């Protein structure tokens, strides 16, 4: 059992497992960091008593949600009700599975890449629809229908916002996208692609200001309202893991990935990802929530034509300098 | 293969119809204007019809692997454009009584005409599939345009479900043919076989599934049962378009596929198509014997006439004038069906609800609409293959083609089906003159269209040589 | 090459461990903690056509998006001719979008 | 080392399963579901044939097939919604008033 | 590579069989989604990477989302046709099952006589597909845009609320 | 439709009648169970006719009930909405879920001992609520309060008006979707509470006004706390304006929403800022001055 190929196989498997564990723990501790950073933005402290600086607050929440009574509604459909948090977790986890965090540290160097991310985004909207329908609550069903229509209105241009970066790289591969940003990061030429991808990534993660269970609380039409215990925890941790995945994808597609002058490449990747995670928190703290029809009209009438025009202009520029 | 400026000149009616689609849709986005959008659609269709002259001046050429433009493609493009122009002309007085949006009708007619032009030029399995779909889906919309009516909604549901099933059959057959052949071009379907091994089982099975899809599209027995229901339930201008343009375009691309494919002269396919043509002629004539609905009767009539056309298809490799016979027959059938369905459309205009399709409503048509009754009896004589009509010239061409290739069973089938057709067509034409208990220029335009169709049918029935010479000019690449 | 097969094994282990991880958290949530009964615990706490219209628009524009996805990865070797073809495609797209917006198809508010 | 016959057989099995579901189901939604199965099976057959010959044409035909599938699913579901609005019932045997 | 092909094909066949016999529409659509994921795995095993990516992105991510959306909108519960289970009665399905079995036998017999060197599974990339799409298949791309526009117009005209 | 609006529909008697007993009756779990059953099958047996609604279930409208799920410090009440899709075609509010019998308690307490109940009529108002009651009692008693009483009562009323307005503006911003300014506005409310706690001894319900004056003199050092609040407030208010009220998303959520003119305000008895936003200059502190408000600019 002593061979360099076999040793490299377990090394790659161990690296993938390390990436998976770090991403899951980063999502949970970013739920905690969401509480602390909202406290920082609102002239307060947030949770700072359970452990040193509140660092054990996440463990207390996990214990509480594990030992909360497991509940499935009797009139609910058990399989779909159980299945929806699983998809809400795993979809954006497997979307992270393509992100190169360092040279040589990648789980899957796929030839499709952000195509795999788009596959995972479609499965995420399935998670929301299943959670709404399976609860046997007509209010949750209506709220999930509105949330899903919003998600479709922004997923309709998510990939098109990425197509300018793809066109500049000439490839779907994520490492080639990083290597094409060796001189100038993609946020300078694909600026409109960057802003449309940021808006669409916030929207497909159901983050503020696209969070349906927090948008309409008087109607009591949230699609989370029948979930409890560890299934609601799966929804929460999957949402935060989705924020981490969207931040890492934005870093690797528009901010050079791990590339940087002085620091080690993983340090640069982690710093840029943490900055975009913190910008997610600041977006939640600062901006108000637009109306539902306004949000969907903004997605259809502004962002999608902007992505199409950005792709056409990017192609014209690429063919113009192709002497 | 790339696209050159001369290829763009050969692309002219397709480009003009696509630009008309975009222009009409942007005009609808500006403001809903029934007259303006109908005028823009007919202007674009007329421009494509005129640009056929520049296409002929360009010459015959291959535009990409997908299309081949020649005189054959020009003739079928002209027939499709004529049917589309007539459909818009009949559509306007019918749509004047429509309370919902009327502008989408012309958009759908334009996209279906685009599919017809693509099928006229198709040289490839991809272009054949796309042209069939581009005809069918706008017809899904057009058949159920008055979807508040139960008959239009039921006809739309039936046509949509059965056409999706036929499209899946055709695509599976195309995939099996591609798996055997390794090339989707028409000329390569059977080219990689030799020494009398043309009857490769997977190639034959793929062509059989394509036959299922195409024979649905051509209302050939046993894929014919949709035809009277969809013909009756659709709006009358939609019935006009579905009877003329869709059938003509799909039969033209079937003609080209069987001419170009080396497996087209396989004896098993020839025998299967002979059985289908025999059954189509006999069944379509027999089912129309006791029809009290003019649209259902015209559907069964369409089944029989496509059976006659398939008889001309069977003698494609045997004889010499099969394509010429098909062209002459299709011109005559277009004019006869345009006149008959246009009289039905003018009698149903403006739209008020249920269609005027009972034979009692056409009993004594001469005593209030004498010109329409004269046009309708001319078309009933033409569809019966009566002399001094173009339908007889087409039937004579079919009989000559069958006699030359010694297709005696098909010739006898044509004679028997002609006798049965004589019975029911004469019943309609003489019920027009029995005794039984508008006012705008677009209705007058529809009446002028059916009158011109009647005059053309009579004149080219007496003097068919100009049409024969035109069809002989419009020859494909050998 | 052993690098690609190592990456395939790593990807398979990633998917397996992620699915098993969420399964394990669900199993632990189901197993742990006491259960109690209440009388009203079992008690839970027609949508317009615009929903279908929005989903249908998403489907159609996602298919046109796949066409542009295929174009965007091979722009350099398709040349200016491919640019003209994709510009015609995108113009038809934008005309369809303008048509949908202008007729009220994308107007949820009355 | 995948035989082309095995992929074609899998596609044919899926096609006939979709056709069976199309025939035996009275509900229009399951008819549309069977139609989706058959067109997906035909597209799979095209992909298998393109992969056997080492050509992009199989995936191009797949792309055209799923464009047709998307547009046809859109139209069929619109017609299903209209039938449910005007009938409150999705039984396809009820739309049979035209016959003979 | 063939392990994935045969297991994904078996999963797709079994899921389709559960689809065409199921009663609950959401469950049937879930099994259809599973069969589409398995078909995408089949595509990836054959080297058609773009086809598998579009199989999950478009088929299992847009079209079945629309089907699920319509089902959830219709609130399909205790329907009278649903409760009867007419398709489960032998006298209803035994005819079509024999017909489909005969068609499958004929198609399989035609398949088994074709030349087969085997599929090597060499990956045909999305880049080559994009080159072919905007080269020889340009008219297919533009007229497919027209086809989807026709679908859009038809579905808006029919599926309106008014 | 003359139905009960405070009490439930299955209520016996009329509580403001002099022969109705004021005190709470004996609690019974059986009637709680019965009313829970009425709540459980209220949606199942809902008929629009008894609520004044009409033309519902057309078979296109839906009836949807709102409940105690968005507590933005306003309290618990229900709205049943008749909806054409997403549009409200009719709605009636179901109120009386916060009925405390305060007027009946007015017949139950002495003139002096009713003042804490006046405090809890509008619980964000405090001494503002106390002021009309003590002024009306002082009219009954024939008492004219001196000028220091007038200025003290005006100062307490304006402090509580700023407190209530801070809560209102911050909760409006939170309802629009911006969740940050409520934290800072409640810090400003705490500065007001520092002064109010020092003067009256209490935060929200001071009960500090008296018939003929106030409960105590001003404690030494009140002016320091008032000066500190007056220095603290304007920068915070400008920050709230710039951060939230000038945001265009909030403006697009609020401008042109639920608009009415002067005639609609007059016919419905709308007062306060809703009336004055229609251009009618009607404030009681200017039109019918009280408590020495005419001496203030
Ligand atoms: C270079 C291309 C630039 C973008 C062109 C396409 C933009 C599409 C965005 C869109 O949906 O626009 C809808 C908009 C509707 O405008 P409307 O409702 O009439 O507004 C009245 C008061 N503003 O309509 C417009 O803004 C009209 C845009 C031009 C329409 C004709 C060309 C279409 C291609
Ligand atoms: C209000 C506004 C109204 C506007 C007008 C609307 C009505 C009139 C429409 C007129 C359309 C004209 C179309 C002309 C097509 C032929 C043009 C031409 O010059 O063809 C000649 C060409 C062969 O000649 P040559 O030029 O030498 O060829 C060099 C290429 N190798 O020939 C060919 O290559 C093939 C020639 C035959 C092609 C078919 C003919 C065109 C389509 C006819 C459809 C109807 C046919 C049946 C009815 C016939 C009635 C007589
Ligand atoms: C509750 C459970 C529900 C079901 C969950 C999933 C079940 C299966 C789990 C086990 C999967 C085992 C591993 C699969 C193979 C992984 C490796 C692989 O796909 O390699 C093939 C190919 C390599 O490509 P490349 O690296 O570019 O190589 C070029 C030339 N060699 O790379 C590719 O082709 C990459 C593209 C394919 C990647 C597929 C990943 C999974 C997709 C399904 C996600 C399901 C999400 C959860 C459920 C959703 C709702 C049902
Ligand atoms: C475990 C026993 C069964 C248990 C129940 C079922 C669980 C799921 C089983 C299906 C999914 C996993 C199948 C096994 C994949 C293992 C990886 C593999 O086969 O890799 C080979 C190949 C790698 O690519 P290549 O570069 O060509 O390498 C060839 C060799 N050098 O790979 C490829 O080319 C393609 C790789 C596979 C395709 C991507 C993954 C598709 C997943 C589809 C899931 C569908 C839903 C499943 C639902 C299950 C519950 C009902
Ligand atoms: C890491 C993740 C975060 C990364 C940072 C950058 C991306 C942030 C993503 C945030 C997404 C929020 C999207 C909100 C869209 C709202 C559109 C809308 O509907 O606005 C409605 C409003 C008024 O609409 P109207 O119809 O005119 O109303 C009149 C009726 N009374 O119309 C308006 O107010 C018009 C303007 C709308 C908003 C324009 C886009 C703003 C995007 C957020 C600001 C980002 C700034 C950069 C942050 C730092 C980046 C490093
Ligand atoms: C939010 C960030 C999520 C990252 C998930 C993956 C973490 C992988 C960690 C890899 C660490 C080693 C990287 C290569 C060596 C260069 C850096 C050395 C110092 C850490
Ligand atoms: C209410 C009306 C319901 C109609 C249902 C129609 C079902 C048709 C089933 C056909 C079964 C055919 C069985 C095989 C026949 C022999 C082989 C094919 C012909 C040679
Ligand atoms: C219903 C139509 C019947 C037509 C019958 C024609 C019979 C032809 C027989 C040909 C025999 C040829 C022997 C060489």
């Amino acid at each position: 059992w002593i061979s360099p190929e076999l040793i490299e196989i377990l090394l790659t498997i161990l690296k993938a497992v390390v990436i998976l564990l770090v991403v899951v723990t980063c999502g949970a501790f970013m739920s905690f960091g969401e509480r602390r950073l909202l406290g920082l933005f609102q002239n307060r402290y947030g949770p700072n008593r359970v452990g040193w600086g509140g660092s054990l607050q996440l463990v207390a929440d996990m214990i509480k949600m594990f030992f909360k009574e497991d509940w499935i509604p009797k009139f609910s459909d058990r399989v779909i009700f159980t299945l929806a948090p699983m998809i809400a977790f795993t979809s954006l986890l497997l979307a992270f599975a393509i992100v190169p965090v360092s040279p040589g540290w990648v789980v899957a160097d796929l030839n499709i890449g952000i195509l795999f991310f788009l596959m995972m985004a479609g499965l995420a909207v399935y998670a929301v629809l299943f959670a709404g329908w399976s609860s046997n609550n007509k209010y949750s069903l209506l709220g999930a229908m509105r949330a899903s229509a919003q998600t479709l209105s922004y997923e309709v241009f998510l990939g098109l916002s990425l197509m300018g970066v793809v066109a500049q790289a000439g490839s779907f591969n994520m490492t080639d996208i990083v290597n094409s940003q060796a001189h100038v990061w993609n946020v300078i030429p694909q600026f409109f692609g960057f802003i449309t991808f940021a808006i669409a990534g916030v929207a497909v993660c159901h983050r503020h200001p696209f969070d349906q269970p927090e948008a309409e609380q008087e109607l009591a039409d949230g699609y989370h309202i029948e979930y409890s215990g560890m299934k609601f925890g799966l929804f929460f941790v999957g949402e935060y893991i989705g924020i981490v995945t969207i931040s890492a994808l934005m870093v690797t597609l528009f901010f050079g990935g791990w590339q940087g002058p002085l620091l080690p490449p993983f340090i640069w990747f982690a710093l840029k990802t943490a900055f975009f995670m913190m910008m997610f928190i600041l977006i939640r703290a600062s901006l108000p929530r637009p109306r539902y029809d306004q949000v969907m009209s903004f997605g259809w009438k502004i962002c999608l034509p902007l992505t199409l025009i950005n792709l056409l202009v990017t192609a014209a520029v690429i063919l113009w300098q192709a002497q | 293969m790339t696209i050159t400026p001369q290829n763009l000149i050969a692309l002219l009616p397709l480009l003009i119809v696509g630009l008309t689609v975009v222009v009409v849709m942007l005009s609808i986005a500006w403001r809903r204007n029934h007259f303006l959008n109908a005028t823009l659609s007919v202007i674009g269709l007329n421009a494509a019809l005129v640009s056929l002259w520049f296409v002929g001046q360009a010459g015959a050429m291959d535009v990409t692997p997908l299309m081949r433009v020649d005189g054959f493609a020009m003739l079928y493009t002209g027939l499709v454009l004529l049917a589309s122009l007539a459909t818009c002309t009949f559509a306007y007085p019918w749509l004047e009584g429509y309370n919902d949006n009327k502008d989408e009708f012309y958009l759908l007619v334009l996209i279906a005409a685009l599919g017809g032009i693509l099928l006229a030029n198709a040289n490839h399995l991809a272009s054949l599939f796309l042209g069939i779909e581009l005809i069918s889906l706008p017809l899904f919309g057009l058949v159920g345009y008055a979807f508040r009516q139960k008959r239009s909604l039921e006809a739309s549901i039936k046509y949509t479900i059965l056409s999706a099933a036929a499209s899946s059959f055709l695509l599976f057959g195309m995939a099996l043919v591609y798996a055997q052949s390794g090339d989707l071009s028409f000329v390569a379907l059977g080219k990689n076989l030799g020494d009398g091994m043309l009857n490769e089982p997977l190639l034959l099975a793929g062509f059989g599934l394509m036959i299922v899809g195409l024979g649905f599209k051509l209302s050939l027995v046993p894929f014919h049962l949709w035809t009277p229901d969809v013909y009756q339930g659709a709006p009358a201008p939609v019935s006009t378009f579905l009877a003329t343009a869709s059938k003509i375009a799909i039969f033209g691309v079937v003609m080209r596929l069987f001419l170009y494919a080396p497996v087209g002269d396989s004896e098993a396919i020839r025998v299967v198509l002979a059985i289908i043509a025999f059954a189509s002629i006999i069944f379509g004539n027999l089912m129309a014997l006791s029809q009290t609905n003019i649209k259902r009767l015209l559907g069964y009539s369409s089944i029989s006439h496509l059976g006659y056309l398939l008889v001309a298809l069977i003698a494609l490799q045997t004889g010499e004038m099969s394509m010429e016979a098909v062209g002459v027959y299709l011109a005559g059938y277009l004019f006869s069906s345009l006149g008959a369905f246009g009289v039905v459309s003018l009698m149903s205009s403006p739209y008020r609800g249920p269609d005027a399709d009972s034979l009692f409503s056409y009993r004594g048509l001469f005593w209030h609409r004498p010109i329409l009754a004269a046009v309708m009896t001319v078309m009933m004589l033409s569809l019966a293959g009566i002399p001094m009509t173009l339908g007889f010239i087409g039937k004579f061409y079919v009989l000559a083609v069958g006699v030359q290739a010694h297709l005696w069973w098909l010739v006898g089938a044509v004679v028997v089906g002609s006798a049965i057709g004589l019975y029911y067509y004469l019943r309609v034409a003489v019920s027009l003159y029995l005794h039984a208990p508008p006012s705008n220029w677009q209705y007058s335009a529809g009446g002028i269209v059916v009158l011109i169709s009647a005059l053309l049918v009579l004149v080219l029935g007496v003097w068919p040589q100009p049409l024969i010479s035109i069809v002989r000019l419009a020859m494909p690449l050998m | 090459s052993t690098e690609v097969i190592a990456h395939h094994w790593a990807f398979a282990i990633f998917l397996i461990v992620a699915i098993g991880l969420c399964c394990l958290m669900l199993v632990g949530g189901w197993f742990l903690g006491g259960r109690a009964r209440a009388r009203s615990k079992n008690v839970p706490f027609r949508l317009s056509a615009k929903f279908y219209l929005v989903a249908m628009f998403f489907v159609i524009f996602d298919v046109e998006a796949l066409y542009l996805f295929a174009w965007s990865t091979s722009i350099r070797e398709s040349g200016w001719v491919g640019f003209v073809e994709a510009a015609i495609f995108i113009f038809v797209l934008l005309a369809g979008l303008v048509y949908l917006v202008r007729i009220g198809a994308l107007d949820w508010t009355p | 080392m995948i035989p082309l016959q095995h992929g074609l057989i899998l596609a044919a099995i899926l096609f006939v399963l979709g056709l069976t579901g199309l025939v035996i189901r009275r509900n229009l939604l399951f008819m549309l579901i069977g139609l989706e199965i058959m067109i997906n099976a035909s597209a799979l057959a095209f992909v298998v044939a393109g992969s056997y010959w080492g050509q992009t044409d199989g995936q191009v035909m797949y792309i055209l097939a799923i464009s047709l599938a998307a547009a046809e699913a859109s139209i069929g579901l619109a017609l299903l919604l209209q039938l449910h609005r005007r009938r409150q019932n999705l039984n396809i045997d009820s739309v049979s008033e035209m016959r003979g | 590579m063939e392990f994935a092909f045969y297991i994904c094909g078996l999963i797709a066949i079994l899921a389709t069989l559960r689809v065409i016999t199921h009663t609950n529409p959401v469950h049937a659509l879930l099994y259809l989604i599973i069969s589409l994921l398995a078909i995408s795995g089949v595509f990836f095993s054959l080297g058609a990477y773009f086809a598998g990516a579009l199989e999950i992105i478009v088929y299992a991510g847009a079209i079945m989302v629309l089907f699920v959306f319509v089902v959830m909108m219709l609130n399909l519960g205790g329907s009278e046709i649903e409760q009867e289970r007419q398709w489960l009665k032998p006298q209803v399905w035994i005819g079509p099952a024999i017909l489909s079995a005969i068609m499958l036998v004929v198609i399989v017999y035609a398949i088994l006589g074709v030349n087969d060197q085997g599929i090597d599974g060499t990956p045909i990339s999305a880049k080559a597909v994009g080159i072919t799409l905007f080269g020889p298949y340009v008219l297919a791309v533009e007229l497919a845009s027209m086809l989807l526009l026709a679908g859009l117009v038809v579905a808006f005209h029919v599926g309106r609320e008014e | 439709n003359l139905r009960r609006i405070m009490m439930p529909q299955t209520w016996k008697g009329h509580p403001l009648r002099k022969d109705y007993p004021a005190r709470a009756t004996e609690f019974s779990p059986f009637e709680l169970t019965k009313a829970k059953q009425d709540l459980e099958m209220e949606a199942l047996t809902f008929k629009p006719e008894e609520w004044g609604m009409k033309r519902g279930t057309n078979e296109d409208f839906m009836f949807l009930n709102l409940g105690p799920n968005h507590p933005s410090a306003h309290g618990a009440f229900r709205i049943v909405l008749q909806l054409d899709g997403e549009e409200i075609v009719d709605c009636v509010p179901d109120i009386g879920y916060h009925h405390r019998g305060a007027e009946k308690m007015g017949e139950r307490q002495s003139w002096h001992s009713y003042i804490p109940y006046t405090d809890r009529i509008e619980y964000l108002g405090g001494c503002v609520n106390e002021m009309p009651y003590v002024l009306a009692v002082e009219k009954l008693a024939g008492i004219t309060v001196p000028d220091r009483v007038n200025v003290i009562r005006v100062m307490l009323s304006e402090l509580f008006r700023i407190n209530s307005h801070l809560l209102y503006i911050s909760t409006f911003i939170q309802d629009v979707g911006a969740m940050t300014p409520v934290f800072f506005a409640f810090t400003d409310r705490q500065k007001i509470y520092d002064l109010v706690e020092a003067i009256t001894g209490f935060r929200m319900h001071p009960a500090w006004f008296r018939i003929g004056g106030v409960a105590h003199d001003l404690p030494r050092g009140w002016d320091r706390l008032l000066r500190e609040f007056l220095d603290w407030m304007p920068k915070r208010l400008a920050s709230y304006e710039k951060a939230a009220l000038q945001n265009t998303i909030l403006k697009g959520r609020s401008q042109g929403v639920a608009a009415y003119g002067a005639k609609e305000a007059l016919e419905w008895g709308t007062t306060g800022a809703g009336l004055r936003a229609t251009g009618i200059d009607f404030d009681v502190r200017k039109a019918r001055p009280y408590s020495g408000y005419e001496n203030f600019d």
